[PDB]
């Protein structure tokens, strides 16, 4: 949702597709921990974060990074319905975990700036504009049983 | 908020690699900001908001230097800016969730041109730093 | 968030007390005073540029009576709010396009001025009762954006 | 918010009306949170929270406190409340959403108690206050 347009669901595997989908989770999830330090509550089982390289370099948020591409991945594959393919997904954050819906919204921003980071002006305001449809209707989807 | 020394730096630092490239960023982050929530026009009604747009790009510009000028006086923002912030709390009425739509398109717009500077440090200092603006410009 | 039995009853216990000709518009009116850039909807309504106008605004306090009369409408209907919401959700949203944090905010208030209203009686828990409700309103107004 | 002087007239007006009940205040606006939102009561996974106690009524007067504390320095704050800056954004690591809450909380204990004292114009002051004080609380400086 909204819904993304063809040229705008073209336009987004395709960049996807340039996308180390083994290294870019834990960057996304790494500046998510550094920018919004509070968020380093819910992954104290990860040893060191204490400081920003510290959190990019700690293993376990790298690994942890890949499994959170792996759902928004697994959310591109399916537009259709995130509500449905992150079922799971939103009773463990929500139910769960406690996590406040608000940091979905974070982390599908510093994904976005993530993506703005490697690709330049590849990324263009189009691009952009796509994949916040994605980051909003995931992060919606993940917050749907708190409704 | 309330900046770290650390933060001050690496804000003039990073704001200081956009030097000339002012109005072309704002203009970039004003875009960004317009397409990806086409909410925000709402604000401007009778705009020429079109790619390339030339009031885009002067109202780009305005942006720009306002930051330029916040990272200057970061220690005394509310004072600097309290023009602005009767503009856009009492005239604009602005809501601050656009703030926040704003700031993260300027956010994208700098790590899209400075892939060196925008580091996950510095991008928590800037993001704290569009933060504090956002405070000042919300409040009467 | 479903409210329990015992809930649901303080629940409807204290809003059979709610003056119905006041209450709508001062929780309308707090909330122009509180966060004033929702003016920004209403510069149909006249004088909003004090709280006491804001307050005594004719329009502000005849228009709140219609928001408290929705809630009542929830207060009844809590097990479908999404549809009793529906088309004021496509009127907040896509008409007017109000940002869904402020029905957070007016929920908010509304509990606010609840407190200013029922002293003590306003408990603790009466609170908890009518935070899940209030909740349950501002995510039907937004069920839109989902 | 920056809290304009009519601002930090009315939040010291309202907040002198508090006076001894501070603790009592408190108290209140801490179990007002814990049970209107459970998430908040994991931040105090070692405290006693039922009503009445020790634990609780103990900690809402150090935050009546650190509030009184706050309204003597409105002008000075990120330097009044350095130690909280660490102790909830650096150490306990605080989502900033709780800080909405406690702060509504509060807002609601006090139109309870004073309700000739929150008018319109104070309520506003003191979300603002709360607001301020809560953008300290949740800064890293
Ligand atoms: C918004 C997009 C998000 C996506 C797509 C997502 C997806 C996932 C996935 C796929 C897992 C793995 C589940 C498993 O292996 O059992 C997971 C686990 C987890 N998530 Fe995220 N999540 C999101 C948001 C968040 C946010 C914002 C936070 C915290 C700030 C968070 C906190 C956690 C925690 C604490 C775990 C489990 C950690 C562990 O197993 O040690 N999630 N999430
Ligand atoms: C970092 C955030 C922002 C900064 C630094 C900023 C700065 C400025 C500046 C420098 C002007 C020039 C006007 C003058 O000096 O008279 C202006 C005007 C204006 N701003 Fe922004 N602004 C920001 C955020 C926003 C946002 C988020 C919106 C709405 C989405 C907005 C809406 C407007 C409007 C409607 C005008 C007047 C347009 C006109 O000239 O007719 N501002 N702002
Ligand atoms: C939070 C719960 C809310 C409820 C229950 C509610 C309820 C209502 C109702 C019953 C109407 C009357 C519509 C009609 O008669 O066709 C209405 C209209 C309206 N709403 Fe609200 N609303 C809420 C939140 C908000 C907020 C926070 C704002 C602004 C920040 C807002 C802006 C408006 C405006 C401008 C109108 C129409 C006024 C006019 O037509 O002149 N709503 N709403
Ligand atoms: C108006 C907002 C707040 C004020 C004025 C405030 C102030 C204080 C004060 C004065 C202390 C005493 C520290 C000590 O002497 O040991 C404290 C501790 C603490 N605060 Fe709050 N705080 C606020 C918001 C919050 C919120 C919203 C939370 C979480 C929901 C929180 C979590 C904590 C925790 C977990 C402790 C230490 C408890 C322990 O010993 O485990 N603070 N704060």
């Amino acid at each position: 949702m909204v819904h993304l347009t063809p040229v705008e669901k073209s336009a987004v595997t395709a960049l996807w597709g340039k996308v180390n989908v083994d290294e870019v989770g834990g960057e996304a999830l790494g500046r998510l921990l550094v920018v919004y330090p509070w968020t380093q509550r819910f992954f104290e089982s990860f040893g060191d974060l204490s400081t920003p390289d510290a959190v990019m370099g700690n293993p376990k948020v790298k690994a942890h990074g890949k499994k959170v591409l792996g759902a928004f991945s697994d959310g591109l594959a399916h537009l259709d319905n995130l509500k449905g393919t992150f079922a799971t997904l939103s009773e463990l954050h929500c139910d769960k975990l406690h996590v406040d819906p608000e940091n979905f919204r974070l982390l599908g921003n510093v994904l976005v700036c993530v993506l703005a980071h490697h690709f330049g002006k590849e990324f263009t305001p189009p691009v952009q504009a796509a994949y916040q449809k994605v980051v909003a209707g995931v992060a919606n989807a993940l917050a749907h049983k708190y409704h | 908020m309330v900046l770290s020394p650390a933060d001050k730096t690496n804000v003039k630092a990073a704001w200081g690699k956009v030097g000339a490239h002012a109005g072309e960023y704002g203009a970039e982050a004003l875009e960004r900001m317009f397409l990806s929530f086409p909410t925000t026009k709402t604000y401007f009604p009778h705009f020429d908001l079109s790619h390339g747009s030339a009031q885009v790009k002067g109202h780009g510009k305005k942006v720009a230097d306002a930051l330029t000028n916040a990272v200057a006086h970061v220690d005394d923002m509310p004072n600097a800016l309290s023009a602005l912030s009767d503009l856009h709390a009492h005239k604009l009425r602005v809501d601050p969730v656009n703030f926040k739509l704003l700031s993260h398109c300027l956010l994208v717009t700098l790590a899209a041109h400075l892939p060196a500077e925008f580091t996950p440090a510095v991008h928590a200092s800037l993001d704290k730093f569009l933060a504090s603006v956002s405070t000042v410009l919300t409040s009467k």
